[PDB]
């Protein structure tokens, strides 16, 4: 195997401890959903009507804080159906509740089926009134991690 | 171990000096050479 | 003793991001 | 020699004996547990890995595009091939049976 | 786990209640004390080196108080059943290639720029019927996928016996189509898995999927051979390991920031929730207004976690005992 | 060269005594070792 | 999400907004200043080599 | 059409350092994480609200 | 803590028997197994990550096997009767200063130079009673020993009345003249504490100690005051610190070296004794040798650890799991 | 053998005769090495700049 | 048989393994079996005492065990500490041709 | 017993408590074995915030 | 009187370089610890021995 071996190159060790070392990975995220809920808190079934019909407000709660006040959201159809986030994350236990209501001039609401369990959440915006408006939006991070190996 | 000698001469400290000694009182008394016999075998011959 | 030659040697390989290997098996050589 | 081939089974051909505990399984003989780690083959083979039957450039096609796809520039999609000598002729006959239709 | 605050955040575990300050003995019990005129909560608690109390809550400045089960934290692992397309054929055609790509969209960084993709083949033969090709299938989705040598496991795979149609008949990579004997098989549903943990250096994330199909010519056309759709979850992930993560990082902002890093010399956190037990978790939300000009607010809050068996016993004591002191109306679980 | 200091440990010596200096030996198969006149 | 080997201890962590203390303890960036010239011997009269 | 970002940080991050158990990333435009060997906690702040 | 090896030792929890490698459910479980030809002895063990055997002891190679009971692992908490020598005064002169040293001997260190002397003093006056003067003894060490200041706790110190002559009634730097109300006190008792202790990084130990006495004037000779006799002791420390210590250290044969040096990257491997529970130990102590020249034995030693519920039900069902199992005759404690 | 200040947790130990890896790992004298030019990036085709 | 890292029983015709080698049946690496001492001589035969070595919970199949599995040695580790001696080394003979005036 | 004590300990000297220590270790003059052992030690630390 | 004392190592802490946590020290003669910066385990073991 001296041929297949010797194709590989060597690198040297101190010692015959273990060794680790950085691994870098990226940082473009988007949330899945785990349900969606109507203004009075009954979640949105697969069979269910139209949500948020009439620029009504309703809920979408989410595994994480990731998204801010006053921000943009968009489902698995991007730019179609834009969700406006109307306040700070209610805490319920670990997951973050917003209530939301849509931005894009919809008067029929969001079907059901674009509300379920699994669907990608990405940022678009934190758009303004012109005048007198109060603060929108916030920022994220995030960190790497490390591999070890044996002798 | 013996200390590394692959140094700048600012780094032959006092005390790189001395950790020389104490490994030659300490570890070596081998009489290990390829081409010279034993102590107690010289000895003897004496 | 018995003239038994004893021979001892330490290794190890690292594959970083195992993610840039890739291997088709056959089918006979798994399980 | 054959300690040669000891360091390159065990370097190439080796396999790991841990836990997700930290625990080893196998306690040599004065009770200290023998240790070892991956060699290449058991590295290499958590990802990216797949089991066929029959070889078919259907297959390997179409899982060499969708990992560059996703993590190669256009330009640099070079994949060598390193086989055998019996799986060169079966990527022969396989390639010359693709264009052969 | 790392999560986002608005301010800081206190977690206080309930593991039993009592009722006067005396009586606090064992490490995990909590009173909530509060007046007669009922104008400050706060929460009385036994740590493992003493009693402590909490922040001294302003009844008049509390904003939300609600209380949030343990079903509703778990994890609905995602379901994929694969059939064989009517449209195209019912029975596999002979000769033909049926390649399936499970497209992983989270390999292991935190984006979908990240990607995995795993594969199974099956050529058919000529007699081969449907249940016989979901035998052949999953045996070579789980020779690729579920193997020892793996780093993590990614999905599980399950057929349906038709005449059953409600138990699920595990393939691993030591199945063999021996074991499998049924002679009615309709589908084969890919189901994902729990990733691996430990407190607060790995959090409990899942990698998603989609079986995605390639092409086969059945008369000539390029038809791909099946169709994948989302059934209704099954399993579910327990409240466990995100609420000994929410303990980790909220024992920091009590104690220690440092957490164990100059190692032999920190101090050490003892953490009274064990990870293989669900909770019910109760965060009550208030704040603090100054009294001349600091009138902007300080919206912290208060989080208690409560082990239930079954049915919630002890997070619906502790609401009627927040209830009784403080004269709050949250609502019960 | 020799420090006040270390003149004080040749002068700090306790008395006289006077080829059996000492003896090592590497590679011993065995511990059983017989001594009392002063050979090994 | 996942491991790249069998041992992997860390998992890629997220926040947004507000970073406190426990915010950056917890992902590894804080630690403790060894005070390198503060060095305690513990005080004893010791009768060893007497 | 009109926007707006807002991100409040404590008052002790002035010059916050940060101690590298693992090495502090900074994500970039493209979506990836590089190295960054800078030490202060504002030098990651102020490079994620741009 | 760091203990001693005969060439390794390596620690296995019984937390239960199940006798056969397929019922192996739960972690910590235990099987001893062997075969019917009476040579090989092996404990396949249920880790939390899976399945691990045993060294196989080969029977023949034995040396002993001797299981332990937990209450011979208690370290006895001595006491101290502090009274007058009624030889020298059977009341107190109403002159002299009493004054008491305790002598400790390894405070902070480990050696016995590393001392600690502590104190308390009696001015003694007209018509006090040897009574009053335990009284009023005992208040002035409990200032000293058992004030609420100290780094460590030192002693613990009590008060007997004749009458009850076997309960104690115990004094802190709090107890007023008024709380110790009885005219038949007898004699101060000044017990040895627990100190404290860390899993791995702070040891069980503890810091012994001799009441001695200051002279005073009696006639016109100076005479020594007291006499100090040890009374048998009464409180015991139990056996969870010093197993927990033992399975931190015996983890690390089978294991990481390091503990947890380096923290962002570290093995959590999950410890599954209760430092809250007494155990008994077994030690099966072993060699090897080859049927060749090489004859020099190899010592090495397993030790299982199991719960003791007070009439050691969990360790003389283990030792009957190995006596019928391998062939030896371990003794049932 | 108690303690001096309050945060003293760690204690002082001590064995005799035969040392082996792990009695050095348990005085936390073993740590595991960082291989620093050992640098990995995650292989991906980043479109965030697209 | 090798279910919870437990011992088991190899017979070979032939005294070809040794005393702690690890060697492979027809699969290659995914069941590594570690010779516990020496083999015992049943006449011609030897049996080798063995258990499996690359973290092998569940054991070998039955049909992994059968007679006509050829077996190949990989190498032969040890641990770190207080380590005693393993493994061996084989050798090969030649067999002579002939002719005549 | 060494010393040529031929009629025991008394048994009050064997009590708990009672310290014991090293001395040396003599062998016998003709076929001595191996006997004594070497011991080791490691420190601790300390303290303080703000 | 004839005396005699033994150490056994294990064989791989010829160079063994001490990752220190903790200072490794060194009993004094008189008693004292004394802290040592050398990073070798040997050379902590034949200062005991003698």
């Amino acid at each position: 195997l001296d041929t297949f071996l010797n194709s590989f190159p060597t690198r040297e060790f101190e010692d015959d401890n273990e060794y680790y070392w950085d691994v870098i990975g990226s940082s473009r995220r988007n949330i899945p959903l785990v349900e969606a809920r109507d203004e009075n808190g009954v979640v949105v079934a697969a069979n269910a009507a139209n949500v948020g019909v009439g620029t009504s407000p309703f809920y979408l709660v989410f595994p994480e804080d990731w998204f801010a006040d006053g921000e943009v959201i968009v489902g698995n159809l991007n730019q179609v159906y834009p969700f406006r986030i109307l306040g700070d994350a209610r805490m319920e236990g670990t997951n973050a509740v917003y209530k939301v209501e849509l931005m894009g001039g919809n008067t029929q609401g969001v079907p059901a089926e674009r509300l379920q369990q699994g669907e990608r959440f990405s940022i678009e915006f934190a758009p303004v009134e012109k005048e007198l408006s109060r603060k929108v939006g916030d920022v994220r991070f995030t960190s790497p991690v490390s591999m070890r190996n044996e002798w | 171990n013996f200390p590394r000698q692959m140094l700048p001469f600012s780094k032959k400290t006092k005390q790189w000096r001395k950790d020389c000694l104490l490994w030659a009182n300490q570890k070596t008394f081998f009489n290990y050479s390829l081409v010279r016999k034993s102590v107690i075998h010289k000895k003897i011959n004496y | 003793g018995s003239a038994v030659i004893h021979r001892m040697a330490t290794l190890g390989v690292c594959v970083l991001d195992p993610t840039r290997t890739m291997s088709l098996i056959p089918a006979i050589l798994q399980g | 020699l054959q300690f040669d081939e000891y360091k390159n089974n065990a370097m190439a051909w080796g396999t790991s004996n841990r836990n997700l505990n930290g625990e080893y399984m196998n306690f040599g003989k004065s009770g200290n547990a023998i240790k070892t780690g991956a060699g290449i083959f058991e590295q290499t083979e958590v990802a990216n890995t797949m089991y066929y039957n029959t070889f078919s450039l259907k297959l390997l096609e179409d899982a060499l595009y969708e990992l560059s796809a996703s993590k190669l520039a256009m330009d640099d999609r070079l994949f060598v091939i390193k086989t055998g000598e019996r799986g060169a002729i079966q990527f022969h006959k396989e390639v010359l049976k693709t264009v052969s239709g | 786990m790392v999560i986002s605050i608005n301010q800081v955040r206190q977690l206080y575990v309930a593991k039993a209640l009592k009722a006067n300050t005396a009586a606090l003995t064992t490490a995990g019990d909590i009173v909530p004390k509060a007046d007669t005129a009922k104008t400050t909560l706060y929460f009385q608690s036994m740590s493992p080196a003493g009693i402590v109390a909490s922040d001294k809550i302003n009844l008049k400045h509390v904003l939300y108080a609600k209380a949030t089960p343990s079903e509703a934290l778990a994890h609905k692992l995602v379901r994929y059943s694969v059939t064989l397309d009517a449209d195209v054929s019912a029975t596999p055609v002979a000769g033909q290639n049926y390649i399936l790509r499970l497209a992983f969209r989270q390999y292991i960084g935190l984006s979908e720029e990240d990607q995995y993709f795993k594969y199974g083949e099956v050529i058919a033969r000529s007699g081969m019927t449907a249940s016989d090709f979901y035998k052949k299938m999953a045996i070579s989705l789980a020779k690729n996928l579920e193997n020892k040598t793996e780093s993590t496991p990614l999905v599980n795979i399950y057929l349906i016996s038709a005449a059953a149609a409600s138990t699920d008949v595990p393939v691993t990579s030591a199945t063999k189509e021996s074991d499998l004997t049924a002679t009615d098989y309709n589908q084969i549903i890919i189901e994902e898995t729990e990733q691996p943990w430990v407190l607060g250096m790995m959090p409990q994330a899942f990698i998603p999927f989609t079986p995605q199909f390639l092409t086969i010519t059945v008369d000539g056309e390029d038809r791909l051979w099946g169709v994948a759709t989302v059934v209704t979850p099954t399993k579910t992930v327990p409240d466990g390991h995100l609420i000994a993560d929410l303990e980790y990082f909220c024992m920091g902002a009590r104690g220690d920031i440092y957490r164990g890093m100059g190692y032999p010399n920190i101090i050490k956190t003892t953490y009274l929730v064990d990870p293989g037990a669900v909770y019910d978790v109760l965060d009550i939300h208030y704040f603090y207004t100054g009294s001349n000009e600091s009138v902007q607010k300080s919206e912290k809050t208060i989080t208690l976690v409560a082990v239930d068996d079954g049915s919630h016993t002890a997070m619906n004591a502790l609401i009627g005992a927040i209830n009784t002191a403080s004269g709050l109306t949250i609502a019960t679980l | 060269v020799l420090s006040p200091k270390d003149i004080k440990y040749i002068e700090t010596m306790p008395d006289y005594i006077g080829e059996r200096y000492g003896f090592v030996n590497q590679n011993m198969i065995g511990d059983e070792i017989t001594v009392r006149d002063g050979t090994y | 999400a996942g491991k790249l080997g069998k041992f992997q201890m860390l998992g890629f962590q997220h926040w947004k907004g507000l970073t406190s203390d426990n915010h950056l303890g917890a992902i590894f960036q804080q630690a403790p200043q060894k005070a390198t010239n503060l060095m305690v011997q513990l005080l004893a009269f010791y009768r060893g080599k007497s | 059409t009109t926007i707006r970002i807002q991100h409040k940080v404590a008052g002790n991050k002035l010059n916050k350092k940060l101690a590298m158990g693992i090495p502090m990333v900074r994500n970039l435009e493209s979506g990836k994480q590089v190295k960054d060997t800078a030490n202060m906690w504002m030098h990651y702040v102020d490079w994620e609200v741009e």
